[PDB]
């Protein structure tokens, strides 16, 4: 299972791409650079909520549904797994 | 090496419409974005529109109006800007440049001179300039050549193929019936000419017509 | 969209001392604002990208800072080379955006004009043109005054001036006068001069030419 740890960067990275190739066009969408569209996945497939940045594009808000359910379910193997593995040392 | 190619000018007839090409070269990625910058004499740069090869699509300054239409081709990494139905207004110089989708140009294309008239194009005369035989010369001597009766801009005046550039002053031509003219000039010390041969390479884009002119002292 | 105020347009300084140009944003846009270099005649060339981070290939004399709304470029200690036009743009909020425009404009010691008059081209006589130039080179201020004569006598059309941009060898500036006759106008005419008065002197320099 320990292999969402991958189908999460994969996520990560498309988000990044998709989201600027979405936002960028529409007026006042901050995100569009491939930077900041990485750290807005994160930030989203973790759901921080810093609120710092957020697509829209009636498009960009879609990425952000995948990256949301793709992320958020991948995200939540990733530590799904390392608690386990803290459950052993302890 | 220089990493986008673009055709120093373009001419055009008001109502017609001309397709701008900016060929690249050196890395290239999928997050790569070419823009286009249209910049008028003595004004600044604006802006015009983007597109993502490794995608196609293109978005358009809407402040401006819309004159023009960005296509891409992913093997000859040539990136082609359509401008329709030009007027005077349209007439400036037109920059590619190429973002790395992180906000900044980082390098830019010599841009595309484009003029919107009904005027011919003409290649330019260039005709010498050495001084006049009673002209008592000092530790430097000035040598230069005239550039007229060519249409429309730009031209590229270099001294000996660019090896001499220290002491080279390119006047900015003036329009007259049409046609322009202009004057570049060399300033060398009195020894080395002319035992040093001294010529200017001048260039016009528009006409793909490059001529050198040896500047010898007068009979 | 954002706008990017660049003021004062022109900035004049001396060589050698620091100089600020300033770009405001419309809004606040944390850091995401460059700048880019523009000579006489060439393409644009980024200078400081994200406001301060610096960029290879370019003089530690360039700097940059501020944040939000307010942006600086520096430079220390200017030089002929420096005199050019400088934007700000930004990445922050699409669609990106330029600055105004700011020419940089180093104010060096006076100098006086460097004349050089000279015949019309043979080749070109052989083709019933006649085109006597005139050079005032690298002389300062700008401001200058070229007159012409005509066997002594003031003549006034059929020239055409040309003044350069400041130049960014020496801070300083160039001017080129052409009269230009038929071969015909030309060959009933015996000695062409061509006046220089300039603050550097009080007495004009001149510059003639018989054509015989
Ligand atoms: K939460
Ligand atoms: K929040």
């Amino acid at each position: 299972a320990g292999a969402a740890t991958v189908l999460l960067v994969i996520v990560l990275l498309a988000g990044s791409y998709l989201a600027v190739l979405a936002e960028r066009g529409a007026p006042g969408a901050q995100l569009i650079t491939y930077p900041r569209a990485l750290w807005w996945s994160v930030e989203t497939a973790t759901t921080v909520g810093y609120g710092d940045l957020y697509p829209v594009t009636l498009w960009g808000r879609c990425v952000a549904v995948v990256v949301m359910v793709a992320g958020i379910t991948s995200f939540g193997l990733v530590t799904a797994a390392l608690a386990t593995w803290f459950v052993g040392q302890e | 090496q220089v990493q986008l190619q673009q055709p120093g000018a373009e001419l055009v007839k008001p109502g017609a419409s001309v397709k701008l090409s900016c060929k690249a070269s050196g890395y290239t990625f999928t997050s790569d974005w070419i823009h286009w910058v249209k910049q008028r004499p003595g004004h600044g740069l604006e802006w015009i529109g983007e597109i993502i090869p490794s995608y196609g699509r293109a978005n358009y300054n809407e402040k401006i109006q819309k004159k023009a239409t960005l296509t891409a081709d992913k093997s000859s990494s040539t990136a082609f800007m359509q401008l329709s139905s030009l007027t005077s207004e349209d007439s400036a110089v037109y920059y590619c440049a190429r973002e790395r989708g992180d906000g900044y140009f980082a390098v830019w294309g010599a841009g595309t001179t484009v003029t919107v008239s009904s005027a011919k194009t003409t290649p330019p005369s260039v005709y010498p300039l050495a001084p006049g035989s009673a002209a008592q010369t000092n530790s430097m001597v000035t040598l230069g050549c005239l550039v007229k009766g060519y249409f429309p801009e730009p031209v590229t005046v270099t001294w000996n193929s660019g090896s001499l550039s220290s002491g080279v002053h390119t006047f900015p031509a003036v329009l007259q019936s049409d046609l322009y003219t202009l004057s570049s000039s060399v300033t060398v010390p009195s020894s080395s000419w002319p035992s040093e041969t001294v010529t200017c390479n001048v260039a016009h884009p528009a006409s793909s017509t490059k001529v050198d002119k040896k500047i010898v002292p007068r009979d | 969209d954002i706008l990017l105020t660049q003021s004062p347009a022109i900035l004049s300084v001396s060589p050698g001392e620091r100089v600020s140009f300033s770009c405001r944003a419309s809004q606040s846009i944390g850091t995401d604002i460059h700048w880019y270099q523009q000579r006489t005649n060439g393409s644009p060339r980024l200078l400081i990208k994200y406001a301060s981070e610096s960029i290879s290939g370019i003089p530690s004399r360039f700097s940059g800072s501020g944040s939000g709304t307010d942006f600086t470029l520096s430079i220390n200690s200017v030089e002929s080379e420096d005199i050019a036009n400088y934007y700000c743009q930004q990445s922050n909020r699409w669609p990106f955006t330029f600055g105004s425009g700011t020419k940089l404009e180093i104010k060096r010691a006076d100098a006086a004009p460097t004349v050089s008059i000279f015949p019309p081209s043979s080749e070109q006589l052989t083709s019933g043109g006649a085109s006597v130039v005139c050079f005032l080179n690298n002389f300062y201020p700008k401001d200058i005054n070229v007159k012409w004569k005509i066997d002594g006598s003031e003549r006034q059309n059929g020239v055409l001036n040309s003044w350069t941009d400041q130049d960014s060898k020496d801070s300083t500036y160039s001017m080129s006068s052409t009269l230009t006759l038929t071969k015909d106008e030309y060959e009933r005419h015996n000695s062409y001069t061509c006046e220089a008065t300039h603050k550097t002197s009080t007495s004009p320099i001149v510059k003639s030419f018989n054509r015989n």
